[PDB]
């Protein structure tokens, strides 16, 4: 392939680089149409820009955190991190998704790492072997009231349990109502007056609980999980302009009051190098 | 060689290779061709 | 049972290794695509759009009026605006061109950047564009300028000009993030004769400027951009 | 002797003529068309009004002033009251669209100003309160006066900030969007055609609104030397390819 | 030996993967099968029998009564019952399809309603059935019903009316558990001119009412049902 | 007008039936044509014959 | 690739993709047509 291609002097009545950007397309011109070129070769074919590359590397999408302690005279497990759950959303965390909303619809089966790891911030003997189990409660089921409930049985609920300090893995389908992903959705519910607004609306997919199986050793043992995301046979349409104010909520494309100008301005004139 | 039933369960897809810039450069509706004057 | 030894690195998590995972929902069957006009494969197809440059960055707080470059009538011999071409930064780092680089450690190609002229349809002007490649100063009058690559713009019916910045370079690929070794020169423009504004009229016009990047580039070795960061999760 | 700058648009019992255009943008290089049955879901046979909805609605005029930040129209809302177009909206469950967009300006070789016209596909807008506070449904249905951009906050209504384009991202970067600039120099028109973008094969027309069309001053208005200061800008729109489906009883909207 | 690496997940136990193991009972032999009327395949083909409904849900502890819709005669324009469509709730709840529709996540497909008319052979009634689809409220009077999906029915010797909500979305997939995005509209019944009794007869005549899925229905995505849990295990 | 000057006008037929239209928003509905003053100094509309009755008296 | 020798062993049966609704939906004797009377 040629980079570019031998180009001499030019006395023209054919001008490409005159254009009139107000048609909205972008001419393509090259800088052999302006100066005079040799030939090189490209040596590359963009390999690594593809979409599949750019959203197919793992990204921490969640970090949450649950303890095995005594339940004994605990009014609510939930709250006493007896075990924590995860809405499932990808807009947590901010690096992925900035990656993400460069495109309006996104198509993708997602393969999940979930890393466990323990701390024992006081005085402890050892260090206990705590198993996870990971239970995705799809939207109309029995949410795990407790830690050891009737739930957690997920005779029809796909689970996974694993050892802290391990990794579990496994990979999902594009589990989408529509085509694809709605990065964006300009729209409510239904015709409310009061009605949110945006995706949140949309991306009501359940939601992802974990709980440690074994019962409680004297010492208390935090446990604190990371799931990572990595999306596999992604396809993306509509480019939209990159985020540029920082992010204030899950779903809403709201930006932060008094926020910094983002353009840096120039430490001298327009005329500065 | 797939180990697995399902195709979730594959690895990344394989690069495109499709490239076509033009629906984002050139959306006009009648034919811009470069040399030519933009407005006729 | 057959033999195996294991080596070293089993067990680790890479983000970037590709394998097969065991789906969690055994037989579902996604819902059909339908067809969506705009699908984008690759990066380099969309670097290729230009977009606006907020040039006139002198402002103090974010305003539409930094993408406005302005012009003076009856000005000769002057500098219009200057800027270096450290595309990972200053004027270009907000650009979509900019944006998207910053996803990347090193680039190599040409770029294209193009003016657009806003005038009253009764004036006219002649401006002289130049690229001055690594290893001189950024020119100080039109005379230093006009001895690298430029082009003389004639304002006419034709509204936009498309300067290209040709690759010029020893090494092969420059880091985006702005390294001098691997530094790419400057650009400015001068008036080569003035801009002349019909009778009945008055005051500054502006030129607009787009940056786009030629078919030529290539980007590699991705990373993330510091353009994004974050102190808590979000949440609902 | 076809310049790319005269055109004739004829849709249903409606005609456009314009002396002065730069080209005219095809959405993502694509034109509107019908619902083929092999994307289709819903079994029932859709309504196809065809000339009686797909003609040019002229919305009501702005006027550009040197003040001017811009304005901002939502589809298919912009056209929820325009003749039948309107009533088979009201009265049907589903129904589908493309369009066409004019945008109109004149003035003369003595003024100045530049003005960007560009469609943005699922344009979420960002409450100007920060936080995750959201926009009520009124504020994201402005009808054909659409929102004005140099209007005040309101509560419960959108962030009107042009150099964010109501969500967070930079004016400057808008270009990514189908789009055309009129400038008074140039030109004098902009025509965008829209196809219908969307993730499911049809939608509610009153729930979802699938694009905004914005307008925006981006190099100021300069009128010759004691010339009246300001210029009206008209939006013409017509549907086209519209299908509707699911008919009954005529929904009832906020406000 | 042959080198090898583990990725991340060896070890893991996931209940949804689908690999060998070892049998316990190495060369056992299991009993023949002989042949029983009655094979199930799919739960597909059981959605498609028709259960009752228990529309007249209005009592206070669950009877044989909450089957019955009653009719009244001489009464005109009047409406007989109303529900909404979620399938996954109220009324259809309890029902067979209710029920199956409860382990799976999402739907998509026509549903069949029948009535069957149990009152006298010599009385008679004209009926109107009404499916008013997403996006308006559940109808107010038949004018308002009349304007959306419906059948007038004439109760005579074939004593059934089956009504098909035929899929009406945007969406190709909606939640078994009630969402609003998602939600699918109403049913209602009205009096088309009205139930006539005859001589030497009266009161109150019933309908009983029917659902089952149309041969278009889609269920994906597997979970567990809200319709049964435990406190301890059991014991004999 | 003078060359120089420029204006866009639109001109609309309304079918028997309804009133004269008392505003553009009105008018625009029915038969119309954008005009777009130019170079091109004339515009030609057509009344197209919309009619049930396919003849009318000329009083 | 089976493993193991017995039949118990291996992994999960692929879809019947046998599907007959009608020993359920219609198990009459005297075979009804949709659209000729229902009683006769
Ligand atoms: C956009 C967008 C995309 C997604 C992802 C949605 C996730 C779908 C459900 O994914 C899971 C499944 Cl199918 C199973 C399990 C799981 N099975 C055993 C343990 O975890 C976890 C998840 Cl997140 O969210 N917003």
């Amino acid at each position: 392939t040629v980079a570019s291609i031998s180009s001499g002097p030019k006395h023209t009545q054919k001008v490409p680089i005159l254009t009139a950007n107000e048609t909205g397309a972008t001419m393509p011109v090259l800088p052999s149409d302006s100066i005079e070129t040799r030939t090189t070769y490209m040596h590359f074919n963009g390999s690594e820009t593809d979409v599949e590359c750019f959203l197919g590397r793992a990204a921490c999408v969640h970090v949450t955190e649950i303890q095995n302690k005594d339940a004994t005279g605990i009014d609510n497990h939930r709250e006493a991190k007896l075990f924590n759950d995860w809405k499932i959303n990808l807009s947590s965390l901010v690096q992925l998704r900035k990656k993400l909303e460069l495109f309006t619809y996104v198509r993708f089966d997602s393969e999940y790492t979930i890393l466990a790891t323990a701390s024992q911030p006081d005085s402890a003997n050892y260090s206990s072997n705590l198993v996870v189990q990971a239970m995705y409660v799809p939207p109309g089921a029995p949410n795990p009231k407790e830690w050891d409930d009737y739930t957690w049985q997920s005779a029809s609920n796909p689970s996974v349990f694993f050892k802290v300090g391990d990794t579990s893995r496994f990979s999902v389908p594009y589990v989408g109502l529509a085509s694809a992903y709605n990065c964006f959705y300009d729209g409510y519910s239904h015709d409310d007056a009061e009605t949110q607004y945006g995706i949140t609306v949309l991306n009501h997919m359940g939601s992802m609980a974990f709980r440690i199986v074994n019962e409680h050793d004297e010492h208390k043992t935090l446990v604190k999980i990371r799931v990572y995301h990595r999306a596999k046979h992604v396809e993306a349409w509509i480019p939209r302009a990159p985020r540029a104010l920082p992010y204030t909520s899950i779903g809403r494309t709201n930006y932060p009051k008094n926020t910094e100008p983002v353009i840096k301005k120039r430490k001298g004139d327009i005329k500065s190098y | 060689i797939n180990y697995y039933k399902d195709a979730a369960s594959t690895s990344s897809a394989g690069q495109s290779l499709s490239m076509d810039p033009s629906k984002f450069t050139e959306p006009v509706k009648d034919l811009m061709l470069k040399g030519a004057p933009a407005l006729n | 049972g057959l033999p195996t030894t294991t080596l070293p690195g089993s067990g680790q998590f890479l983000t970037t290794d590709d394998r097969q995972s065991p789906s969690a929902l055994p037989n579902y069957e996604p819902t059909p695509r339908i067809h969506i006009p705009g699908k984008v494969h690759n990066l380099l197809e969309i670097i290729q759009v230009d977009t606006l440059i907020p040039m006139n960055n002198t402002h103090t707080k974010d305003e539409v009026n930094s993408y406005l470059i302005p012009l003076n009538a009856n000005r000769q011999n002057e500098q219009v605006f200057g800027t270096n071409l450290f595309i990972g930064d200053g004027v270009f780092k907000t650009t979509l061109l900019g944006e998207i680089v910053q996803y990347y450690t090193h680039w190599s190609g040409s770029l294209r950047f193009s003016l657009m002229y806003t005038g009253p349809a009764l004036s006219s002007a002649k401006l002289i564009l130049a690229y001055t490649p690594p290893g001189a100063r950024g020119p100080q009058d039109r005379r230093e300028a006009m001895l690298g690559t430029h082009v003389v713009w004639d304002i006419g019916l034709q509204s936009t000009i498309v300067m290209t910045i040709p690759w010029t370079s020893g090494v092969q690929f420059r880091y985006t993030d702005p390294d001098t070794y691997t530094s790419a020169g400057f650009l400015s423009c001068w008036y080569q004769t003035s801009l002349i504004l019909p009778p009945e009229t008055t005051g500054q016009v502006y030129l607009l400027s787009f940056i786009s990047a030629c078919p030529d580039f290539k980007l590699r070795l991705m990373k993330d951009t510091q353009t994004i960061s974050q102190t808590v999760a979000l949440t609902e | 002797g076809y310049s790319d700058r005269v055109q004739q648009i004829t849709l249903g019992n409606s005609t456009i003529t314009t002396q002065e255009a730069a080209n005219a943008v095809v959405c993502y290089a694509e034109w509107p068309e019908y619902l083929p049955d092999v994307d289709a879901s819903d079994v029932n046979k859709t309504s196809k009004p065809d000339t009686s909805v797909c003609r040019f609605y002229t919305l009501d005029s702005k006027t550009w002033t040197t003040g001017s930040k811009g304005w901002c129209w939502k589809l298919p809302d912009a056209l929820k009251d325009m003749g039948v177009f309107g009533q088979n909206m009201f009265f049907h469950s589903l129904g589908r669209s493309g369009y066409t967009v004019h945008v109109q300006c004149n003035a003369t070789k003595f003024h100045s100003g530049c003005l960007l016209v560009v469609v943005i596909p699922e344009h979420q807008l960002a409450s100007h309160e920060g936080g995750n506070v959201s926009v009520k449904y009124t504020f994201t249905h402005p009808g054909e006066r659409g929102i004005d951009l140099s209007s005040a906050n309101e509560v419960g209504g959108p962030v009107k900030d042009v150099v964010y384009n109501m969500n967070g991202t930079l004016l400057g970067n808008l270009l990514i969007f189908p789009h055309q600039f009129i400038n008074l120099r140039t030109n004098n028109t902009a025509t965008i055609v829209i196809p219908y973008i969307n993730s499911v094969p049809i939608d509610s027309m009153t729930r979802h609104n699938n694009v905004s069309l914005m307008v925006i001053p981006i190099a100021p208005l300069t009128v010759p030397t004691g010339a009246t200061p300001s210029l009206p800008i008209t939006v013409t729109i017509a549907p086209m390819c519209t299908e509707f489906s699911g008919i009954r009883s005529k929904s009832i909207v906020p406000q």
